[PDB]
């Protein structure tokens, strides 16, 4: 476990150098995405169906 | 040099992601085991 | 840039080519999944199309 | 019922003998790993703001 | 089994060398077979018959 | 490059030959495998003959 605490001694190291995905883009990626599938299969359910 | 140290700490990197790449492959190695 | 770009842009094209053929009579399970494989590709192709027109 | 004791401690003893060093290799499979996690991106950090890119 | 270990310690390596067939490409090959075979025979089934 | 498409696609006239001949009297068995046989040397047909194009 100290081993875990090196890990999240690092970890968290990596959180400050790299700020974790926040929950905005969460949606974004989870809503973002929506459109990226939606969008892009409208044209093909819609092109050559 | 920033250059030598770039290709030298991407080079280190290289050094380590092969050591990731062995390392991750350990990891693999164990699963089917 | 531009090479790799165009290589990009062909698996994109690739991708999209199995999109076409995983899109016939009601596979739309699988060309779901592979169309979001094409904008994976296609981030890069916007990513490094707009860098390659900066560094004209 | 000596002998039948002893002979289940050994087969325990061994069987969680196994077991415990059956999870080392798992475990350590991570401590590598948690230093490829960390000093992989020990030197990402080297080119951010104030950092190397700051160099530059 | 050390060498069964080995076998793994190096057949790991070619799967990060060379990643495994992913699922999506295995319903293709599963899939995009059976146009390679039905069509490819749905001319011969209608060609010559 | 050209010889062994050349080569590779008489293979294929030759394994189209022999699934001109299993096909007869309802022996769709065999072509069933017969005519998947040939669409492996339909890839390097594929494969080799757009990498002809592109050498040219």
């Amino acid at each position: 476990e100290r081993i875990e605490t090196k890990i999240l001694e690092l970890e968290a190291e990596r959180e400050l150098l790299n700020p974790p995905p926040s929950p905005l883009d969460k949606k974004f990626e989870q809503w973002e995405e929506q459109q990226a599938v939606e969008a892009t299969l409208a044209a093909m359910k819609a092109r050559r169906s | 040099a920033p250059e030598d140290l770039l290709e030298r700490l991407l080079g280190e990197m290289e050094l380590e992601l092969i050591e990731l790449r062995r390392a991750l492959a350990q990891t693999i190695a164990t699963f089917k085991s | 840039t531009e090479r790799q770009r165009d290589a990009q842009q062909l698996i994109a094209q690739r991708w999209y080519e199995k999109a076409q053929a995983a899109l016939d009579r009601g596979n739309e399970q699988l060309a779901r999944e592979a169309l979001g494989q094409r904008q994976s590709y296609q981030s890069h192709t916007e990513a490094l199309g707009k860098s390659l027109g900066e560094q004209r | 019922a000596l002998v039948e004791q002893v002979r289940g401690q050994l087969q325990k003893l061994e069987r969680k003998y196994l077991e415990l060093k059956s999870q080392k290799n798992l475990y350590l499979a991570r401590l590598k790993s948690a230093i490829a996690a960390q000093k992989i991106e020990e030197i990402a950090g080297n080119l951010d703001n104030a950092s190397a890119s700051s160099l530059f």
